[PDB]
RNA sequence: CUCGAUGUCGGCUCGUCGCAUCCUGGGGCUGAAGAAGGUCCCAAGGGUUGGGCUGUUCGCCCAUUAAAGCGGCACGCGAGC
RNA sequence: CCAAGUCUGGGCUAAGUGGUAAAGGAUGUGGCGCCGCGAAGACAGCCAGGAGGUUGGCUUAGAAGCAGCCAUCCUUUAAAG
């Protein structure tokens, strides 16, 4: 779950006195629905932490809207971390543009077998699925070596059976210690 | 929570006096010294450091004057001598008054001169050591007659306080 | 280092910040408060991990041995046409992403970099992926 | 042993001393005698 | 200078007194070479060709010997697999290969000097032991 | 700053400070048993030879030594040779 | 020293930092976030075991952690190196 302060005081020197107090400026969107709503960071923190919470959304508490949101862009600060602006879009039955938190196993057959390694390359999929993803579609295949790598292509899909990002590119792959 | 917890036993003399708290026992009028801020109490049979803070300075202190002073106690109680033994095949040790015999190292003359509540215990020598009043002055006074002349890591022979298990490495090839 | 058939003969000077931030890897090689960066050092970082780790799970990258510098002369005087491309390195200054694995699996990747680093030219940092990262 | 710099210990149990503004480190092996202050 | 200990030993069962382990360790180390050695005839006699070990020292029961006890988890393992000395690499060569039951079994046997003792018990010992060499479960 | 002038090498005579101390003492460390060594730390006290070849400073060598130090002041010194 | 508070108020240093310096070292000091717990009664102190197939790899002359490159299973509880 999330939680938020709005932005009456909003864009600019606002924006600055927030990072201030240990808020930072937020965006609330949905379709051509915007609100300039600001960060209580600690928490914010914490919670974006879950991480879980930033491929899969939570409910927003802003006065009394518990509602749906996700985040779609997050100025983070150049200068070290901790961003500069954080953004959030709440949903309807539709949610498409989908990046959800994609685990797999190479089913341990690199490593312990050409002391070769895995190389994640993509680890999520920007998919398609009715505010209705999953907070941990997966892959595998024992195969973790040779001038061996695997992709969208197998892939392997679940219930809500859409991809919206490319025909196989690899999902990622097996290089060598100093090979086998 | 504590720092702080020592009692007095036997009619020890413990009082404040000018700064200096004065623990008189066996003769010994050991002064556990007193800080402006410390402070204790003498109640019943116990005598209690106090704290007026407790930062480092403060803490630590506490930590003193509790245990410090409770040494002037102990020892009022006894007296503190100094157990040490000194050993080598290479080595003598004998009283005679108020002296150090002590010879480990030819041309013999170690004739010492005892502070104060020091006198010497020849029970052999290899067993041999001090006597004090003080716990504290007869630990240095000690560790002086050891030092001089004692070590001894590769082949040992010297003046072994206890003796912790002392420690020596080999010799040339075998 | 790298940086084969050129196109020109030596850039210039000037440093601020730059543009890299994300990972590769998770074995996060981050600088801090730099400036131009000796290609041949960067190996040196390069083959600490390189050894280090038991010597195989090889390492990714980051930057590049970017530019040209020329101390011209050989001691001289000054006034030839500042020629001799004498040395190779990157320009990064605002931390940047310096990424790169093996497949430590803690503070042995940790010294691995802890050290190249020390060993590289300035007050830097490492870290691990905190804000994953969305592309098209 | 003395290094006006790094001292970091060793000897597993090798202890780190402050003494009069010198980091002096100290340890029951006088292989290690860390003096840099 | 001479500080006593059992002398635990592994060695050639049908031989007795094998250069290396029974020469110095023994004799030196708490124990004695070739008169160990003759014991070790007096047992070994029908346990040797799949390496033998015994600890042996001068104890209660009042003598010289002490215990001979299956020879180790790992070792006999190879022994009765198929090959000779170690696999070379354990792991990053999977190529020593056995199977579950006669695994299993051949641990029931071996079973004696066990701790506990349990068929399950025995039998993983094998697969986990046999994997340290090279002798793999599959 | 210097060309209406600041006599640039070496040596000589006279030196005077610095330590990053050659020798000295005081040191922990040793792959220190003794003896003697190597290795840092502490500290200028005084001490820090003669010849040869070279205008050489430097250097190589002869014989020494406890030692035969490095370097500042226009690479100190022509109103002193 | 000379004009004008040895002003008041709330910190923070104690080295004299102020009276140049970095790379870099650290139970220096004072301020904030996560992890185990003193009633699955804490940590150092301290008792006592200091488990059985572990003593699996080239090199074994010797790895059988207390040579070095390949392991990272098992038995089994005081627990699990």
């Amino acid at each position: 779950m999330e939680y938020r302060l709005k932005a009456y005081y909003r864009e600019g020197e606002k924006p600055s006195a927030l990072r201030r107090a240990g808020k930072l400026p937020g965006v609330m969107y949905n379709r051509h629905l915007n609100r300039k709503v600001y960060v209580d960071l600690v928490e914010f923190d914490k919670v974006f932490r879950q991480a879980s919470i930033h491929h899969v959304i939570v409910l927003e508490l802003p006065d009394g809207q518990s509602l749906p949101t996700l985040v779609r862009q997050v100025n983070l600060d150049k200068r070290r971390r901790r961003p500069e602006h954080v953004d959030f879009f709440v949903l309807s039955d539709e949610p498409v543009e989908m990046y959800v938190p994609l685990r797999f196993v190479g089913t341990p057959a690199g490593v312990r077998a050409g002391g070769v390694l895995q190389e994640i390359h993509r680890d999520i999929l920007v998919k398609v699925s009715p505010r209705n993803i999953p907070e941990f579609i997966e892959v595998d295949v024992s195969g973790l070596e040779i001038g061996d790598s695997l992709h969208a292509s197998d892939l392997k899909l679940p219930p809500g059976v859409e991809l919206a990002v490319s025909p196989e590119e690899t999902i990622a792959a097996v290089v060598p210690p100093e090979d086998v | 929570i504590g720092r702080l917890p020592i009692p007095v036993p036997k009619g020890v003399s413990v009082e404040v006096a000018p700064g200096r708290v004065k623990v008189k026992g066996p003769k010994g009028e050991l002064e556990v010294p007193v800080s402006p801020e410390m402070r204790v109490v003498v109640e019943e049979g116990v005598v209690r450091v106090e704290r007026p803070s407790d930062e480092r300075r403060h803490k630590s202190l506490h930590g003193l004057t509790r245990t410090l002073i409770a040494n002037a106690v102990k020892g009022v109680s006894e007296g503190y001598s100094k157990e040490l033994l000194i050993k080598g095949i290479g080595y003598r040790a004998r009283l005679v008054g108020r002296a150090l015999e002590l010879t480990v190292g030819f041309s013999h003359p170690v004739v010492v001169e005892p502070p104060e509540g020091i006198t010497f215990e020849v029970p052999e020598p290899t067993r041999v050591r001090v006597s004090g009043i003080d716990k504290q002055k007869v630990g240095q006074v000690a560790a002086n007659i050891r030092a001089i002349r004692k070590p001894s890591a590769y082949h040992e022979k010297g003046i072994y306080y206890a003796g912790e298990p002392v420690r020596l490495k080999p010799g040339k090839a075998g | 280092r790298m940086k084969y058939r050129k196109q020109q003969r030596g850039r210039l000077k000037g440093a601020t910040k730059g543009g890299d931030y994300v990972a590769f890897g998770d074995y996060g090689l981050v600088a801090l408060e730099p400036a131009w960066i000796t290609a041949q050092q960067i190996e040196a970082a390069r083959v600490a991990m390189v050894r280090h780790f038991r010597r195989g799970g090889k390492i990714f990258i980051r930057i590049f041995p970017d530019k040209p510098y020329t101390k011209k002369p050989l001691e001289v005087r000054m006034g030839k046409g500042k020629g001799n491309v004498e040395g190779y390195v990157a320009v990064v200054k605002p931390g940047r992403v310096m990424f790169e694995v093996a497949g430590v699996t803690e503070e042995q990747a940790m010294e691995a970099l802890r050290i190249a680093g020390h060993k590289l030219p300035i007050k830097t940092k490492i870290v691990r992926r905190d804000a994953y990262d969305e592309a098209q | 042993m003395k290094v006006r710099a790094s001292v970091k210990r060793i000897c597993d149990k090798c202890k780190v001393i402050r003494r009069h503004g010198r980091v002096y480190v100290i340890c029951e092996n006088p292989k290690h005698k860390q003096r840099q202050g | 200078k001479k500080v006593v200990a059992v002398v635990k030993l592994q060695l050639p069962a049908g031989k007795a007194t094998p250069a290396p382990p029974v020469g110095p360790a023994l004799g030196q180390h708490g124990a004695n070479i070739m008169e160990f050695v003759k014991a070790f005839n007096a047992a070994t006699a029908n346990m040797g060709d799949a390496i033998v070990p015994v600890e042996i020292t001068i104890y209660a029961d009042r003598s010289f010997t002490f215990v001979t006890k299956t020879p180790p988890a790992s070792y006999l393992i190879r022994k009765a697999a198929g090959l000779e000395k170690g696999a070379h690499k354990p792991g990053r060569e999977k190529v020593g290969r056995i199977t579950w039951e006669q695994v299993l079994e051949i641990a029931k046997q071996k079973m004696p000097d066990l701790n506990t003792t349990d068929l399950e018990a025995a039998a993983r010992m094998i697969a986990g032991s046999a994997r340290s060499m090279g002798v793999e479960v599959v």
